[PDB]
RNA sequence: AUGGUGAA
RNA sequence: GUUCUUUGUAAAGUGCCUUCGAAGAGUCGAGUUGUUUGGGAAUGCAGCUCUAAGUGGGUGGUUCCAUCUAAAGCUAA
RNA sequence: GUUUGACCUCAAAUCAGGUAGGAGUACCCGCUGAACUUAAGCAUAUCAAUAAGCGGAGGAAAAGAAACCAACCGGGAUUGCCUUAGUAACGGCGAGUGAAGCGGCAAAAGCUCAAAUUUGAAAUCUGGUACCUUCGGUGCCCGAGUUGUAAUUUGGAGAGGG
């Protein structure tokens, strides 16, 4: 074994970029496995951090001078490092990838429900909300759901992505008080690692099992609700869970959050109609009110707990 | 003349096609660089996967509500020397579910399991 | 351009302006090594008219020599031993002290590809110019060898050993003269 | 700290444009409201939209009540606002840069809207942009434990919604969004309930990329926002939806 | 088989290893190449075109 | 002790005048290697398939500047004080005073390098100008002649 | 004499 | 000999007419201490002191005239 | 701005690419330098601008395109041979030392810088890298370089235009 103070001196990269690389391979001190760091020093990602540092000296001499014309040139002729060749070393078999995608969506579904700060870039956030609704696009399409669990923390989910019971906590749609303690440098690098990981899987679930990746979006449905009813999808049963709500057209109402709840019914198969969409054939209306008002005979009035009772 | 000679040479090279004009290079970069992460790539530590909760929720059997003394005793105790990361509450309605204030930290502590362990 | 103004400025050596530059530089060059590399020639007009182009492959070594064989050639010989890969082209006076004299000898790398190309300087790459200073083939060496044209240089024009061997060895033909 | 003489003249001459700019507008819409057209520039309400090749579709403005979200911008360079614009920006409480609010556009609102045009950016938002703004940023000035109210903190709950408003049918945070996207009667009460929206600034830092991205984006404001300075200047509308992706 | 494999992986790239280069001698590994020696100054190329060494005979 | 033609430097142009000089000079950048190359490829793409006036820039070679003063074509001449051989530029303030070309000793050689796409420049000059900046240039000429020349008339004297 | 090898 | 390509308001040459037209300094030289020669007009060189000029300067011939252009470099037989 | 950013300088590395040493040595180029011996003893003349030693090259080296020789109805880079000639000249005129121009011939070949601005565009080069027909060419990136790299000029002039 070697020392934590040794490896940074050994690698001669940034300590943060040591910590940034160390997330990428998945190396943990048992102390630092000395062959593994010797295994690390010949890796193409290590090429880029030296180059990304030497980009930064070459750019600040640019703007420091005042030739912004030359400064602007540096960006357009600047690569990005990919994390494809951190993946295939780490995820040999695709079914091993889906047993680590547990933590992946457990991060990435958090990040969609985040305000953009100085600390976090919104492009990451607007990808995260995009990737979530890309995730839910496939899940709601081919009905791949098994179990649900709404709790205090968030809303757990359970689905057999080729049989592995993934579990991904969607938090509740509220402002979230960002604590001063946390670090969005380490967490983002996980997201950075997880984001590209989530691309190939969604490519895999589409282009090998289902559809084309990624499908186009529908903008005008995204103007209304910005969720799962938008982002339309085109290609080119055994469980009773998948047979639930089969031609059972629902109305949802303004009490519940539709976004957490339109997902399940579309994961089952029933149609979802909201109050919120403007801003009959339905036969259910979910309400959380001590004072209900309309009460037609065609609609069946059930509090949404029972819908979660229908799943478990 | 100098610049006029130099252009004529760059005319000559595109006459021979050694050089692409800059407008088509954007078109070389328009077809490229959107097609990113869009290819097949497939065709030992067990990572300590998290414990699956079932039936401990927003609307539980209410004996799972903590005793009022252990409420403060959970608060007076500090973190990680600690059994629950919360205290469960009771909600009859779906609407009354609060802002789950500590979900950011729950991943940040989980994240430290992922590489430091 | 400026090289006419510098050419004439370097004439008045004991004048107030250049006198002051001497007394600063003489102190500064004593702080540094005996043989060391200057990044740029201090008298660039002189460097040019002795064949220096400010491109990659040209090197200006500054050299210190004692006072009271010639000192210019000794200066070139000292840098020849230290910088062996280089070829001595020419040298010139820059500054002097009561005890020491300074020369800024100019060198060319024959190994550097910027010199192996251009035909104005690729002659120095030819192995016949290895240690030009060690054979007195530099400006100062050819000066001390007494090699010019005239009545003055009769006994030492085309090699003083060559003319001696020619004059003091008997020559006989097949059919005797 | 010391003031260079360059500053105090540049500040003088820029505000004494704005002291001249709103004076003319305040004379004009006086003569538009009091209807004494013998010599005016234009006789109607103008709203222009600037979107994308960089289209400038100038429109009229009918009396139809619409919904505008307005973000405070920090422009222009040397402009101490006058008394007439301290007020409107304080009555909309937009005194902090990068802070937003929904308001309703009437023909009472539009004439005062030409006052604050160089200081903010305005526009019509979408329902997603209505919704994803509120459930991601939201402040509630409400009582703390016993004493300290002004912890504005967070739209955590739907029963704090029961607490303050409550009796107007205001039962959940999704129901608030009904009261804003649709012009409801209690729209101003819930507008008085969500006082700022602390949007982040886009560039948010010094640095390598950050200096460059500031410079590259700063000129982008100069195209997507022009300062008309006219008597019958139009009110310029930008797309809020693309802006909130930059600000959320 | 090792040496042909190394030559295949260093297929026509500048500065391949010293153990694969031509031995020849030391002096011939120094001394200007065909291109470098034949490299002539721009003025002399013009003087070659304008006045080349002509071919002639002298009688009738 | 410094002989008067040395330390005619160091008595350089002050804070505000130097700032205003660069406010003028940074407008007149030479087109950089990247910018020039891309322009000529634009010319190649356009003129091969299907007029311009002379563009003004600063002039920055020592030989070029010593040409331009005494041509006479130079209007403003900036001169760095820090030069490795000082004797390279010592005659230059005297040349400008003799030919009557307005000059200014600027502080920092790399400061000249920034406006000119080089590391260092030692001397920079603005021969000609666009019509809009003509009055501003001539005002700066008077500003420099009042601050630099008239204040330091005794710069030719005093060791 | 030049240059070298050895040496209570 | 056999071909494949030659381009760009490109690269020169020649005669006339018109307007300009910069060529090497601690070097030349001077005194002296040594070395070099058979060298008489210290030849050549080095050391040390001082150190120039531009209708200039170096070298020779009986008052002018002739002759080259140093203090940079390359080159076969 | 009590940050930060330009440069210049000094560093660094088991990085990338190179290169110098040593042997041989007849010839060549430099540096250093005796004594036996000759005129009578020996300070010069004389052994000797030798031998040994030292440094450096090549197939040759060195020299070389005049700051030359001449005194003529002028020659015309250098090197070598024949001759000038044992002449001029020097030498306690003595041991003796010892050229050169001309002439005949061998072989013949000339040119490149620095010098006043490309200023309507550093027009130049290194290196890395990607390909190609690889003693190299091209695209792209990087560096050098305005304290000047290319084109144009070297007194035989030359340049600007017409």
């Amino acid at each position: 074994f070697i020392t934590r103070s040794q490896a940074v001196r050994k690698l001669q990269v940034s300590l943060a970029d040591f910590r940034r690389l160390c997330i990428f391979k998945g190396i943990y001190p048992r102390f630092y496995y000395a062959k593994d760091i010797q295994y690390l020093m010949h890796e193409p990602v290590l090429a880029k951090f030296r180059e990304h540092k030497t980009f930064a000296r070459k750019l600040t001499r640019a703007l420091g001078r005042g030739e912004v014309s030359s400064a602007k040139r540096l960006e357009e002729n600047r690569d990005s490092y990919t994390l494809d060749h951190i993946i295939k070393e780490r995820y040999p078999s695709f079914p091993d990838a889906i047993r680590d995608i547990d933590d992946a969506l457990n991060m990435l579904f958090l990040f969609s429900n985040l305000p953009s700060t100085n600390q976090v870039s919104s492009k990451i956030i607007n990808d995260a909300q995009k990737i979530c609704n890309q995730w839910l696009a496939y899940v709601a399409k081919e009905r791949l759901v098994r179990k649900v669990f709404v709790s205090i923390k968030g809303v757990y989910y359970q689905a057999n992505i080729k049989g592995e019971e993934v579990r991904w906590l969607v938090p509740f749609k509220f402002p979230e008080n960002i604590p001063s303690d946390v670090d969005f440098r380490i967490m983002l690098t996980f997201l950075e690692f997880y984001s590209t990981l989530l691309h190939f899987v969604l490519y895999k679930l589409y282009t090998d099992s289902g559809l084309i990746y990624p499908p186009k979006l529908d903008l005008k449905k995204d103007k209304i609700i910005s969720g799962l009813s938008s982002y339309i999808l085109e290609s080119r049963y055994d469980s009773p869970v998948a047979s639930l709500f089969s031609a059972f057209v629902f109305y949802v109402s303004r009490e519940v959050p539709i976004d957490i709840l339109e997902f399940l019914i579309l994961s089952c198969g029933g149609n979802v109609i909201s109050e919120a969409a403007m801003d009959s054939k339905v036969t259910h209306q979910i309400v959380d009110r001590p004072v209900l008002k309309n009460k037609v005979a065609g609609r069946t009035y059930i509090q949404p707990q029972w819908i979660f009772d229908c799943i478990n | 003349k100098n610049e006029a000679k130099r252009v004529m040479k760059i005319v000559r090279a595109i006459r021979e096609g050694r050089i692409i004009p800059p407008k088509k290079l954007k078109e070389m970069k328009e077809k490229e660089k959107i097609e990113n992460y869009q290819y097949d790539l497939w065709g030992l530590r067990a990572p300590k996967l998290p414990p699956p909760t079932n039936e401990e929720s927003y609307n539980p059997p209410e004996e799972y509500l903590l005793s009022p003394e252990e409420k403060e005793a959970w608060e007076n105790t500090e973190y990680s020397e600690r059994e629950r990361n919360f205290i469960p509450q009771k909600y009859s309605a779906l609407r009354k579910v609060p802002g789950y204030g500590e979900s950011i930290r729950e991943r940040f502590e989980r994240s430290l399991d992922l590489y430091l362990a | 351009g400026a090289y006419k103004y510098l050419e004439e400025l370097q004439r008045k050596k004991q004048s107030d302006v250049l006198r002051f530059l001497q007394r600063v530089r003489v102190w500064e060059y004593r702080q540094k090594n005996v043989i060391h590399r200057a990044a740029r020639p201090t008298r660039p007009d002189k460097a040019r008219r002795l064949g220096y182009k400010a491109k990659q492959g040209f090197v200006i070594y500054r050299v210190r020599v004692r006072r009271g064989r010639s000192l210019r050639a000794t200066a070139e010989e000292r840098v020849g031993r230290r910088a062996a890969n280089l070829r001595v082209l020419n040298s010139y006076w820059v500054n002097q002290d009561s005890t020491y004299k300074y020369f800024e000898v100019i060198l060319v790398d024959p190994q550097h590809k910027a010199i192996r190309r251009d035909a104005r300087y690729n002659w120095i790459c030819d192995p016949v110019h290895k240690h030009r200073e060690a054979r007195g083939l530099t400006a100062t060496g050819k000066k001390s060898r007494g090699i010019n044209k005239g009545h003055k240089f009769n006994n030492t024009k085309a090699g003083r050993r060559k003319t001696w061997k020619r004059q003091n060895t008997l020559s006989l033909w097949r059919y005797r003269k | 700290k010391f003031v260079r003489a360059e500053s105090i003249v540049a500040k003088t001459l820029a505000t004494s444009r704005e002291k001249e700019r709103i004076k003319r507008v305040s004379i004009l819409e006086d003569k538009k409201a009091k209807n004494e057209t013998q010599h005016i520039a234009s006789g109607k309400d103008f709203i222009l939209k600037i979107t994308e090749g960089l289209i400038r579709e100038k429109t009229t403005y009918d009396g139809k009540p619409a919904l505008l979200f307005i973000v405070r911008v920090r422009g222009p360079l040397a402009v101490n606002i006058p008394n007439k614009a301290f007020k409107i920006l304080s009555l909309l409480r937009l005194v902090e840069t990068n802070t937003g609010v929904f308001v309703k556009l009437t023909k009472n609102v539009y004439p005062l809207l030409k006052v604050i045009a160089p200081y903010v950016v305005i526009g019509k938002p979408s329902l997603s942009s209505i919704r994803s703004l509120i459930q991601k940023r939201g402040r509630i000035i409400y009582k703390g434990e016993n004493e300290a109210e002004p912890h504005e903190i967070v739209l955590n709950d739907n029963n704090i919604v029961e607490e303050q408003l409550g009796d107007h049918g205001i039962i959940c945070v999704e129901d608030i969004i009904h009261e804003i996207a649709t012009m409801g009667e209690s729209f101003s009460v819930c507008n008085f309930f969500l006082q700022p929206f602390k949007l982040n600034r886009e560039v948010s830092g010094f640095g390598s990329l950050n200096r460059l991205r500031k410079i590259k984006q700063r000129e982008a404001e100069s195209r997507t926002r022009q300062f008309s300075n006219a008597a019958t200047a139009p009110v310029i509308e930008v797309d809020i939806d693309s802006l909130l992706a930059k600000l959320n | 088989q090792q040496r042909e494999a190394v030559r295949q992986l260093y297929k026509g790239k500048k500065y391949q290893p010293k153990d694969l280069r031509a031995k020849k001698t030391r002096a011939l590994r120094r001394a200007l190449t065909k291109f470098e020696a034949s490299q002539v100054t721009e003025k002399q190329r013009k003087k070659q075109i304008a006045f080349p060494q002509r071919k002639y005979a002298i009688k009738a | 002790k410094v002989p008067p033609t040395i330390a005619q430097f160091q008595y350089t142009l002050d804070r505000n005048t130097a700032a205003e000089t660069f406010k003028l000079f940074n407008k007149y950048r030479p087109e950089t290697a990247a910018e020039k190359k891309e322009r000529l490829t634009k010319e190649a793409a356009a003129v091969a398939e299907g007029a311009s006036p002379k563009p003004y820039a600063v002039k920055y070679g020592l030989n070029h500047v010593v040409a331009l003063i005494e041509n006479k074509k130079a209007k403003l001449v900036l001169i760095a004080n820090d030069v490795d051989p000082i004797e390279l530029v010592v005659f230059l303030p005297a040349l400008c005073k003799k030919m009557g070309v307005p000059y200014a000793i600027v502080k920092g050689k790399a400061r000249l390098g920034t406006l000119v796409n080089q590391k260092t420049s030692a001397v920079a000059a603005l021969t000609e100008v666009r019509a809009e900046d003509e009055a501003a240039l001539a005002k700066l000429v008077s500003t420099i002649d009042a601050n630099f020349a008239d204040k330091y008339d005794e710069v030719k004297k005093h060791w």
